[PDB]
């Protein structure tokens, strides 16, 4: 009644997809099939009157390898079979052949299907794309999406949790080429842009929780909570409630300064939680560490320039102010002066859910916050680099000259995250 | 269960008058009544050992470690 | 002292090695292995003489023809002799112990004047060794295995009584000749045209005249022992599906060939063409034939002994067992006549008495490790390795349901509660969990995390309130159920196996791998007392019945204890297989005792007063 | 309810007072079947001694 | 009792050059096409067919 449509484009967007949709059939009653056994479920599940539940969620691949585990697998009653388009050759790190020849095939049917559920909810509030930045069909499908959707729609928001690639580690070689193209789509046709890494997430998956060999199968379930608590006021019912334009118009200052980070607060094991007094007070203070970013930067050597939070749980107000005040007296904490305010505040009345066999314990307290800050300007800087290194001697560009793109446009590019380098500090800088 | 000549005749005559020919009275009303271990279950979906996904069990028996990965700055690391 | 009881109902069976059945020629005893012993059955079911020995598990029989003497091998670790031993068939003694190989004994054969035995042994050192029976030594013996070739499988004697074939592994195909004044065996080798086949069976003609070879190919290959070249190639058009694994002959020219996916076929040697076929349950591994002709045996690889007809080919199971590691049994409440037996990838409901199989409820390819009743007879729950907890309907074996993502490793010990309303599981993990099942769905409630190894036995109180996880970390906790945190833990050194509560819950008693059957004080986990196994051995199953003066007790040697509650008084009738039992419980009748011993056979004995 | 609200603080101290009671009898009735047991080592000491 | 109708059935094919964007001052048709050159004989008589619709979709599409 207040719905909001999830593409999921890619691999990474499908197996982050795989984790996101067993959390909402736990915090509502909605087990596999669709058969609820005994409406706060109704942004992300439409009814049918045998009692079955339909998500609203469109899962594309241009190789049927993924999807075919899904369709198989233990989620195959519950989605509907036009909800899994797929397809026969993949991309494969190619950005053209995604956004260009071979790619301009299926997006019609992904048209179809977005038109076809778009034009059955009642109230539609936005997009919730999972995209990796990583990959060929990834990046470039969406890239080929987004441009045609917002043609079509228009003033609807946008919000991308996508994954963005991390400074040492990286699994792939033309990385480098494929990030950089995607950002000439999404600076104009977007609205909002969550990223985070994978190290990071090993690197919070083994400091505060005793996990050795930490996988995708503990990135995906991380990245499904951040999720389910940023679209928990929608569905929920509480104190301060903030819809999907009441905070990304809190978020975003400048029309290209849209690119900030997401950091949820609980991270414990099941044996230590009984040993930390867990306070609003203290999971306040554990957002603005910089040993807990999902995303690899320090952001004390930049300046948070706005802020906003999505509590949930047992909480009362005064605690969040209490803390509040604190967080504006400390001195880690750098801001700027347009914005002297630099907080929101959501509320829930709603406890974090345990999906079993995940390796979270049930704590109560639970808080989000999605950070405009500058300093990922210097993750920009690293990627910066290492473009130019790689056209400088013209490497792998016959790979995108065959598969319909011309040259000129990786200099566009370059131009393009030159300006936007060029913003931020000159929008960093105090007057 | 008849109740006159008609449903007699044609309620259980078992005669096709396509295929039966030079046929007789008789052999033309004919009814039917005048005529006359070990147990198991099966798994549909044959699973497979190598695509379950729990946990990833470490190559020492960490419940008496035998190659000593500490936890990153101090304390145990596994389990 | 250690006063032997009674011994009845051998239930198992091994038949995943080849030609373990063979009838002596008297037709009426049959012989076949087990996991570390030997077996003799009558037509009564007289279980007779278990010859005890081989140190580890036997893998290979050979009998001689006159029906006096068998000679069983065996299987050792990396660098260590393995062992023929031959017995009598009249009075069950050891004569001779032959132990000269390396590593194991893949085959072994006699003679048919009775005085040679003939052994190939080695995965990698392989050699052909010839024993005389005069005197328990070897003649002489040489690499049986080509170089340049591969490696080679089984052997036969001839019935001039000196020349013996040694059988392709990878396409080594070498008859030798015995001769006695040279001490020798000579090697020549059967040239094959273009044909180069994984033979893996061989059987021999009464006349000598030909001898026959079933390949993994599939085709069957005769053989010429005189010309040392190919006589006969195999069927063109609907060759057999799998590898040929069973070839037997018959007095007149007509071979019995098995495949190991199950399929028997009668066969003749110029067309090899399937005149009478039946297809069997499992695949085929051994064919014994009664002397008198007309009816023979089938073993398979899955534990089923058929015996079939030879005449119209109507076939009849006799024995059925599981074939992996047995482990927890549990018997219903208030009915002595049932049996629920789990293992790798399988669940089987017996009876008691007369050893019928009842129902076989199957997991495609992962392992099992717990089961349990309902405290009603509405369910049976049971906890898998592949992370799941799962439940299934009594008869008919359906699946009422499943648990998706129970632990981080295998659900190891499972626990009914006695209102038939929640379920408690430990796994490898150590998150122990509690499950609230409902008519419509199933909960979790709290994860209690103490622990930080696996997780052996649950087991709660008579009226629920407390329980006992026996652990492998060194720590049995009591929990209280209607709050869920810890009361006591028991800290000591032992690796816990079985955890048992005495009738009117005065105290609990442990055991495990350090030998020392403790019991312990109910408060404070206060030692009493420390009472030792049999010696160097371990122990995994313990028993009080409704009283609580008896106490049973099974572990890793053979042993299986009576043993007196109060005071230290053993009875033992542990006297059956060393295969290392599990599991073991009493009859609520109070009639039988149970036990489950790994390699699979479940036995039950008569109960003695204490 | 209101009726019966005027004794809350009695049965409130009747459960831990039997509770208490319960425990500490089920001690000493296992205590009366240790010192029944024989082969304890301070009654092996005590046989010694005798 | 109600009946089914061909808009709904014209609509589960696709014929109609419709859109929707639920716009938050009021629901709007959005038109793909011109609306003064419709093929007015095809257009008109389901529309009115889609009048007999109770469920939510499809009876603003027919009343818009
Ligand atoms: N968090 C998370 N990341 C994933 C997962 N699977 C893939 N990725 C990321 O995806 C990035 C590469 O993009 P891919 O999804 O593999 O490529 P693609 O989108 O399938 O495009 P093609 O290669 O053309 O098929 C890698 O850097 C991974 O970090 C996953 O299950 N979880
Ligand atoms: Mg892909």
């Amino acid at each position: 009644m207040r719905e909001c449509i999830s593409v999921h484009v890619g691999q990474a967007g499908v197996q982050i997809g795989n984790a996101c949709w067993e959390l909402y059939c736990l915090e509502h009653g909605i087990q596999p099939d669709g058969q609820m056994p005994s409406d706060s479920f109704n942004t992300f599940f439409s009814e049918t009157g045998a009692g079955k539940h339909v998500p609203r969620a469109v899962f594309v691949d241009l190789e049927p390898t993924v999807i075919d585990e899904v369709r198989t697998g233990t989620y195959r009653q519950l989605f509907h079979p036009e909800q899994l388009i797929t397809g026969k050759e993949d991309a494969a790190n190619n950005y053209a052949r995604g956004h260009y020849t071979i790619g301009k095939e299926l997006i019609d049917l992904v048209l179809d299907r977005i038109r076809k559920l778009a034009d059955q909810c009642t109230g539609l509030q936005g997009f919730l794309i999972f995209h990796s930045f990583g990959g060929g069909t990834g990046s470039g499908f969406t890239s080929l999406l987004m441009e045609r959707l917002s043609v079509d729609y228009g003033k609807k928001s946008k919000l991308e949790f996508s994954i963005y690639p991390a400074p040492q580690v990286s699994t792939a070689v033309v990385e480098p080429y494929n990030s950089i193209l995607t950002t000439h789509t999404t600076l104009e046709h977007s609205d909002c842009a969550f990223m985070v890494d994978n190290e990071a997430i090993y690197d919070i998956c083994r400091r505060n929780l005793d996990i050795e060999r930490p996988t995708y199968t503990n990135l995906n379930r991380l990245i499904g909570q951040i999720v389910s608590s940023i679209t928990a006021s929608l569905r929920f019912d509480g104190a301060l409630n903030v819809d999907l334009t009441e905070f990304q118009t809190n978020l975003v200052p400048y029309p290209r300064i849209h690119f900030p980070l997401a950091t949820y607060a609980p991270v414990i094991s099941a044996e230590k939680a009984y040993h930390e007094q867990l306070s609003v007070a203290e999971i306040t203070n554990a957002c603005f560490e910089p040993a807990n970013q999902m995303v690899k930067c320090d952001p004390r050597h930049g300046k948070y320039m706005a802020c906003c939070l999505l509590y949930r749980g047992d909480v009362v107000p005064k605690d969040v102010n209490a803390a509040i005040a604190t967080i504006k007296t400390k001195r880690t904490i750098q801001f700027v002066d347009w914005c002297p305010t630099g907080f929101k505040v959501g509320i829930n009345y709603q406890p974090p859910t345990v999906v079993p066999g995940g390796d979270l314990a049930k704590v109560q307290r639970a808080v989000c916050m999605l950070s405009n800050t500058t300093a990922i300007a210097e993750a920009w800087a690293r990627l910066d680099h290492k473009f130019d290194l790689m056209y400088a001697k013209r490497a792998f560009v016959h790979w995108y000259v065959g598969e319909g793109m011309e040259e000129g446009e990786f200099s566009e590019a370059r131009e393009d995250m030159a300006a936007l380098e060029k913003d931020y500090e000159e929008v960093g800088m105090d007057s | 269960e008849i109740p006159k000549d008609d449903l007699d005749f044609r309620l259980a005559a078992l005669y096709n008058h396509h295929t039966g020919t030079f046929k007789n009275k008789s052999e033309i009303l004919t009814h039917q009544e005048t005529i006359q271990n070990i147990r198991h279950w099966i798994n549909p979906k044959k699973e497979s050992i190598h695509s379950i996904q729990g946990s990833i069990v470490s190559p020492h028996t960490a419940a008496t470690n035998g190659g000593y990965s500490r936890k990153n700055d101090g304390g145990f690391f596994s389990t | 002292e250690a006063v032997e009881l009674e011994l009845e109902a051998v239930i198992g069976f091994n038949g995943h090695v080849p030609t373990g059945l063979k009838c002596h020629p008297d037709q009426e005893h049959l012989v076949y292995p087990l996991g570390c012993t030997i077996l003799i059955q009558a037509i009564n079911t007289q279980e007779q003489n278990f010859l005890h020995g081989h140190g580890n598990n036997v893998s290979c029989v050979a009998i001689s023809k006159s029906g006096l003497y068998i000679a069983s091998g065996q299987v050792t670790f990396m660098g260590f002799k393995a062992d023929i031993i031959l017995w009598d068939y009249k009075k069950r003694e050891l004569m001779a112990r032959l132990s000269l190989h390396k590593g194991k004994i893949e085959a072994l054969a006699f003679s048919p004047n009775d005085m040679y035995l003939v052994s190939l042994g080695g995965p990698d050192d392989g050699s052909v060794v010839v024993w005389s029976i005069a005197k328990r030594e070897a003649i002489c013996g040489s690499p049986a295995a080509g170089l340049n070739v591969g490696n080679a499988t089984t052997v036969i004697f001839s019935k001039c009584r000196d020349e013996m074939f040694v059988t392709a592994g990878n396409g080594t195909i070498r008859v030798w000749e015995l001769d006695l004044p040279n001490r020798k065996i000579w090697p020549t080798e059967c040239q094959t045209g273009q044909m180069k086949r994984i033979v893996m069976s061989i059987s021999m003609a009464n006349d000598d005249s030909f001898f026959y070879l079933g390949t993994t190919t599939g085709d069957i290959l005769k053989m010429n022992p005189r010309t040392k070249l190919l006589a006969d190639t195999g069927p063109a058009k609907d060759k057999f599906s799998l590898g040929v694994s069973a070839i037997c002959c018959l007095k007149m020219g007509g071979l019995l060939v098995g495949s190991g996916d199950g399929l028997l076929v009668f066969c003749k040697s110029p067309s090899y063409k399937p005149i009478k076929k039946i297809q069997l349950q499992g695949g085929i591994t051994s064919i014994t034939l009664r002397g008198e002709g007309h009816q023979f045996f089938v073993g398979t690889e899955e534990s089923h002994i058929y015996r079939v007809n030879f005449t119209n080919f109507k076939e009849t199971l006799i024995t059925t067992c599981h074939f992996e590691s047995v482990e927890d049994i549990v018997f219903p409440f208030g009915t002595a006549e049932l049996f629920a037996t789990c293992a790798k990838k399988d669940i089987r409901v017996w009876h008691t008495l007369t050893n019928r199989e009842l129902l076989r409820i199957t997991v495609p390819n992962m392992t099992c490790h717990g089961i349990d009743f309902m405290r009603d007879g509405k369910s049976i729950i049971s906890a898998w390795d592949d992370g799941r907890i799962r439940a299934f309907a009594p008869e008919t074996g359906r699946l009422m349901y499943v648990i998706n993502n129970a632990h981080r490793i295998g659900v190891t010990a499972i626990a009914t509660t006695s209102d038939c309303k929640r379920v408690i599981s430990g796994g490898g993990e150590g998150e122990v969990r509690v499950w609230h099942i409902g008519h419509q769905t199933q909960k979790l409630e709290e994860a209690l995390k103490e622990h930080k190894s696996s997780v052996s036995c649950i087991r709660v109180k008579k009226s629920n309130e407390e329980c006992v996880t026996a652990s492998t970390d060194g720590t049995c906790i009591i929990w209280d159920l209607v709050r869920l945190r810890r009361n006591q833990m028991i800290l000591a050194n032992t690796l816990f196996q079985c955890v048992c509560y005495h009738p009117e819950e005065f105290q609990i008693i442990t055991s495990g791998t350090d030998r020392k059957i403790a019991y312990w004080e109910v408060f404070d986990g206060s030692v009493i007392r420390e009472l030792d196994g049999s010696l160097s051995g371990a122990v995994n199953g313990m028993d009080i019945t409704v009283e609580g003066v008896h106490f049973v007790t099974g572990g890793n040697d053979h042993l299986v204890k009576v043993w007196d509650y109060n005071e230290g008084e053993v009875t033992h009738v542990g006297v059956g297989h060393s295969g290392n039992i599990t599991r073991i419980r009493i009859s609520p009748g109070n009639q039988y005792i149970v036990s489950v011993s790994a390699d699979g056979a479940i036995l039950r004995w008569k109960y003695p007063f204490p | 309810r209101i009726r019966d609200s005027l004794d809350s603080l009695t049965r409130e101290a009747a459960c831990l007072r039997a509770e208490r009671k319960a425990k500490k009898e089920m001690h000493l009735r296992s205590q009366e079947v240790v010192k029944h047991w024989t082969n304890t080592y301070a009654g092996m000491k005590e046989q010694k001694l005798e | 009792p109600t009946k089914p109708t061909a808009f709904r059935k014209f609509y589960e094919r696709g014929d109609f050059p419709i859109a929707l964007e639920h716009d938050s001052k009021g629901n709007k048709i959005a038109w793909k096409v011109e609306i003064e050159k419709l093929d007015y004989h095809h257009y008109l008589p389901l529309f009115f067919d889609g009048l007999c619709e109770m469920t939510f979709p499809y009876e603003f599409f027919a009343r818009q």
